[PDB]
């Protein structure tokens, strides 16, 4: 069977891919992706988190960085071989390797 | 015996002894991690070590120069090394947490003749030179990297 | 060749005096007659399990595992009857073949036979099961004296230089077969698959040869070329570069 | 515990001599699995490093084109995200088998049917097609990425386990052979000296049995 | 004697005696790595030393078909078993870096039908069926697998 | 006799000796995996072996607590310490059919007290402390015990 990827991000991101062509409903009209606007709160991020890294169609969750540290307790729990999780730059946020939980395990790493 | 007429060979022998075992040990973390990984010091340390191990404890009999090897040549070999070590170690520790630091690197580029002749001294020998020109050229050695290390701290 | 036969049921001392009776013949036409001799001994268990039986008639106490614990002497006896001599050309060598109990190197009939003689060579059950004939391992075989049977003047100058490197390729390409088996061919690099093809075409070429096909030092020295001829000239890292420029080419 | 305790005999010795054959030989084939699977994850953990390294600077240049759409299509973001159905790209699992183990990877495809083809058409449609470029670009590295974490995280367990096991061989099981094997041949010897003791006993009265019978001929 | 009455099997007890001590390498090292690691021709050589371990050297003491059998029947069994093994191994390795190469599952599906005869092969009778007979069958497998591997080739 | 004068004791001796079992059956794997990989049943039994092996199998006969130890002591300690167990291995299976899982670390950190005063149990001395006294205290623990379980649920 095939999977898709899923979003979790600002208006701006979201958008972006969006036109790149990611968005997609399940069956139960459900999107696979979450506009964070600056009102969620972050029970909306985390159980949209929880939600997409158990979900059967989801393969790979894309998370904005700062949303990724807002996020952190559940996102460094995940442990599941898989389901893949990727923290990502934005224009007004953090780079891409800012305390990433991955790169923190290498013994090779300079 | 060594008091009366090789009175600065305990410590060196002591110190070669030490030198080596580190060696053992620091292949360890090399083998985990890579020569990369290592403190300045331990990069040094086996730099000198293979100084030791290929130019000191080595010896081809088959070769004019190595048939025999005088205890006074013997000494002067290790007193050089070990003279090295302890210059490049003063070098690392006292530029330790300064901005600009001391690695086997820049003593290789800056003194890479002295590491040349650390190796080049088993070829002295003792039919063809006489005493006097043998610890001539060790004690020359050893004001050469003295001036060389000087140069760099 | 003068063979001596002695039978599985012919008198046990007859199998004592017949290792005897064939060196005193080997002393006569190498040191009286100087002819060059090859003693072989077909099998020096059957002789220690000989030897037991006339320490049991004198009623001797059994030394270790049930030998007579002089048998290092006796086998000595035997076997330090060889080699050249002074101000003639005769010299006896010697090839005591020796079934190892149970497969087992440490057993005293083999253990003795390797404080005496110069070296071992090794029959295979494996190469044997894999129908190799002749079934010589050569990994854990050694000629003690080799170095001075070969080279400039003996054979040919590049003798060693070809052993050592096809040691070193067979040795290689036994630890990269175990590794294909672990990781999978496409986790091989290209000298692996060199090693391996190596591995191959040495055992069905070298090591196999079929029970009356007669091979020259030569002969081999060539066959060993025309398997090393299989890698890269600078892979043979054992061989000096002067035998490379004489010899890699085909 | 320190021991096998199998009884002192040649079998036993021949047994614990095959045992030391078979672990230190497992021992081999194992440490050839964790090298090869150390390789692997070295060079995954630099394809990590780069591919983050990648990413940063075109996910940059794409969040800034997405202004130049802002500019020109006005809040066109809010059409965009509400519209949806179905996507234009997705991705399917695959594996690798390597050194004996199953690395999880993923794989990029396009379904055709773009679902925002007609957005701007009015104004603004030139900076659009440049921006859905731009992250359509970008989702093929995401999944690389992704492909490269999973494989790292799956690699680092398999070497933990795979290390585990070359220890075990050669810090537990080879320990107990090897001490085995030494008792063996040990309590061997002394069934060995044992029987000498007895034989040469037996060997003195014969021959003290031996000099009485000729001395009752007197 | 062979090379005077069976010239074939000759071939067969060498190809035989190399599939039974490479099953005893292969058997050892999937204990470690599973399936994973083997090739196409090592999957073969697991199937074909399987057949010869379970179906020809494997003999019941006790039933007609088993309590004895003779040379005819051995020769044709194991002639049987070996031809798959280099038909299928030359399967692989006909097909090896093309497009599509044959697998060791493609051969297990297409070859299920002889796979199923060649493991029935053991139960022909020298009591009930003629020796001709039993080796009219055993021909008509051999008809049956070159037809069965010209699906593949 | 122990049906007539101590009827509990043959399930407690008989669960006992199977514990301190499965601990020396966990433990060969322990030695080659680590401590992580158990199921939270098995670290219970694990850690309660532990406690069995240090806090009641081992006794200190140069000290006055241990010097002697009656009958009534022995299977006071044996009923706490199987007490334990069954309610440690009940309150995980209870549970682990749902995400409100108890685990082996749950009990542990909710229970240091208890667990405290598990291992204390030995320091009772029929010299000092009168057999009702001990049997009271061991009373008072198994008390403890069910209420701690009971907060766990």
């Amino acid at each position: 069977r095939g999977k898709l990827i899923a979003v979790i991000g600002d208006e701006d991101t979201v958008t972006g891919f969006l036109l790149g062509g990611i968005g997609e409903l399940n069956k139960n009209r459900h999107p696979n992706f979450l506009v964070v606007e600056k009102d969620t709160t972050i029970n909306e991020i985390e159980d949209t988190f929880r939600q997409f890294l158990n979900r059967d169609d989801i393969g790979i969750i894309l998370i904005n960085q700062y949303i990724a540290e807002m996020v952190r307790h559940a996102l460094d729990a995940h442990q599941r071989s898989i389901p893949a999780v990727l923290e990502i730059p934005s224009k007004e946020h953090p780079y891409d390797a800012a305390k990433d939980s991955i790169l923190r395990r290498a013994k090779g790493m300079f | 015996y060594y008091d009366k007429h090789f009175t600065e060979f305990v410590p060196l022998r002591t110190k070669a002894k030490e030198i080596l075992q580190e060696e053992e040990d620091l292949a360890e973390i090399v083998q985990l991690v890579g020569k990369a990984s290592l403190a300045e010091t331990d990069k040094i340390t086996l730099e000198v070590a293979k100084l030791i191990k290929d130019d000191f404890l080595q010896q081809n009999g088959y070769t004019p120069y190595d048939r025999f090897c005088p205890f006074y040549k013997t000494v002067g070999m290790l007193s050089n090394m070990i003279s090295f070590y302890d210059m490049a170690r003063r070098a690392v520790e006292t530029t330790a947490q300064s901005d600009n630091k001391i690695t086997w690197s820049i003593i290789r580029e800056h003194m890479g003749e002295i590491l040349y002749k650390l190796s080049s001294m088993k070829f002295k020998d003792p039919v063809k030179d006489g005493e006097a020109k043998i610890k001539a050229d060790y004690a020359q050695l050893l004001e050469d990297m003295q001036n060389a290390f000087r140069s760099l701290e | 060749v003068c063979l001596f036969l002695n039978l599985a049921n012919d008198p046990t001392i007859e199998r004592i005096i017949t290792p005897r009776l064939a060196l005193t013949t080997a002393e006569f036409l190498a040191y009286q007659c100087e002819k060059h001799v090859l003693v072989i001994l077909t099998d020096m268990s059957s002789y220690a399990e000989a030897l037991r039986e006339v320490s049991a008639a004198r009623e001797e106490v059994p030394g270790r595992r049930g030998f007579p614990g002089y048998m290092y002497t006796d086998l000595a006896t035997i076997y330090e009857r060889a080699g050249r001599v002074e101000g003639r050309n005769g010299s006896i060598t010697q090839i005591p073949i020796l079934t190892m109990p149970n497969d087992d190197i440490t057993h005293p009939i083999p253990d003795l036979t390797g404080y005496i003689t110069e070296g071992q060579i090794y029959v295979d059950r494996q190469l044997h099961n894999r129908q190799i004939y002749p079934p010589i391992n050569v990994l854990p075989s050694l000629s003690r004296l080799m170095k001075s049977a070969i080279g400039e003047g003996m054979t040919r100058k590049d003798h060693a230089d070809v052993s050592n490197q096809l040691y070193a390729c067979y040795a290689i390409g036994k630890d990269v077969q175990a590794m294909k088996a672990v990781v999978g061919e496409e986790a091989l690099t290209s000298d692996d698959l060199l090693y391996l093809e190596f591995l191959q075409k040495f055992e069905k070429n070298f090591i196999t040869q079929g029970p009356y096909e007669n091979r020259t030092v030569y002969e081999t020295l060539d066959i060993g070329w025309q398997l090393l001829r299989i890698f890269p000239k600078e892979m043979l890292k054992r061989i000096p570069q002067s035998t490379l420029s004489e010899f890699y080419p085909r | 515990k320190d021991r096998i305790e199998i009884f002192p005999s040649r079998m036993a010795q021949t047994i614990m001599k095959a045992r030391l054959k078979g672990a230190q030989t497992g021992r081999n084939l194992l440490k050839k699995k964790s090298d090869a699977l150390t390789l692997r994850f070295r060079q995954i953990l630099k394809k990590i490093i780069e591919t983050k390294m990648l990413m940063g600077e075109v996910m940059r240049e794409a969040a800034f084109s997405l202004a130049e759409a802002k500019f020109t299509a006005g809040d066109f973001s809010t059409t965009v995200i509400q519209n949806v159905n179905k996507a234009q790209v997705k991705i399917r699992a695959k594996k690798d088998n390597v050194a004996g183990v199953t690395l999880p990877v993923f794989e990029h495809y396009h379904e055709g049917t773009d679902s925002y083809e007609l957005t701007g058409l009015a104004r603004g449609g030139e900076q659009l097609a440049k921006l859905k470029r731009n992250y359509a670009k970008a989702v093929e590295l995401l999944v690389e990425l992704a492909s490269l974490q999973t494989s790292f995280v799956t690699l680092d367990e398999a070497i933990k386990i795979t290390n585990r096991r070359v220890n075990a061989i050669e810090h537990v099981i080879i320990p107990r052979i090897e001490r085995t094997l030494a008792y063996i041949i040990t309590e061997l010897d002394e069934r060995e000296r044992e029987e000498f003791y007895r034989l040469k006993k037996i060997q003195e009265k014969k021959k003290i049995i031996k000099e009485k019978s000729e001395k009752d001929l007197e």
